[PDB]
């Protein structure tokens, strides 16, 4: 069904806006709640997140999301935008998620770009948990954190409590 | 050899380079042609985000290759 208007999630002003954006994408995918469940985490300019960081992270978590430079990828369900210096994210509600090629994710794709349907069991189980474990790292290390977690994830249901 | 660089607005820059040339060299050349400071340049090749340290050789960028020029975003 065609819809009109723009539906945007704007993170808090804590300094972790990019990571909140990814968290919110996943939170809507999993629970229908387009907002960050990550606890707010303060940091200054030198720990801001780049388009590089966010792109790597999107690929690790396997999100139907692009970083919008100029043209928005028509196949991206989630559009990440730098609004001044505040990472925000739009969502196309009336649209099935599509698994995006790398050029589509990065936002340098050409007219005619194609992407197949995102599989229902397509979001890595414990993606949001991986992000939650990683985000408070330095931003340039967060994607490595996510990748490490997802690749070799702690199997114990209360592993966090164990680690304490 | 010749490579092409495509800006976000769909401009196509043509560069003379060597396989040995570092990503930093390429950025400096883009500056000479376009007045875009390397500070705010990021080069993509087939989705792969290039890094300052490495050469064109390392990324398998041969004659006629097309790179995508992108503006560095921080938030
Ligand atoms: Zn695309």
């Amino acid at each position: 069904v065609p819809t009109c208007g723009i539906t945007t999630y704007s993170p808090p002003t804590d300094g972790s806006c990019g990571w909140h954006v990814l968290a919110a994408i996943m939170n809507r995918m999993i629970n229908g709640d387009f907002t960050s469940p990550l606890t707010q985490y303060n940091r200054p300019e030198d720990d801001w997140a780049s388009d590089y960081d966010l792109v790597q992270a999107i690929q690790c978590l396997q999100l139907p999301a692009t970083v919008v430079r100029n043209r928005a990828c028509p196949n991206a369900k989630y559009l990440i935008k730098l609004n001044g210096v505040h990472w925000e994210v739009e969502v196309r509600s009336g649209m099935a998620p599509r698994s995006l090629p790398r050029e589509c994710v990065v936002g340098v794709c050409s007219e005619g770009c194609v992407a197949p349907p995102y599989p229902a069991d397509g979001l890595p189980k414990r993606a949001l948990e991986a992000l939650a474990s990683a985000y408070r790292l330095p931003s340039d290390c967060v994607s490595s954190g996510i990748a490490d977690f997802l690749a070799n994830p702690p199997p114990q249901e209360f592993w966090t409590l164990d680690k304490m | 050899m010749q490579i092409f660089v495509k800006t976000l607005t769909g401009k196509t820059i043509t560069l003379e380079v060597e396989p040995s040339d570092t990503i930093e060299n390429v950025k400096a050349k883009i500056q000479d042609k376009e007045g875009i400071p390397p500070d705010q340049q990021r080069l993509i090749f087939a989705g792969k985000q290039l890094e300052d340290g490495r050469t064109l050789s390392d990324y398998n960028i041969q004659k006629e290759s097309t790179l995508h020029l992108v503006l560095r975003l921080r938030g």
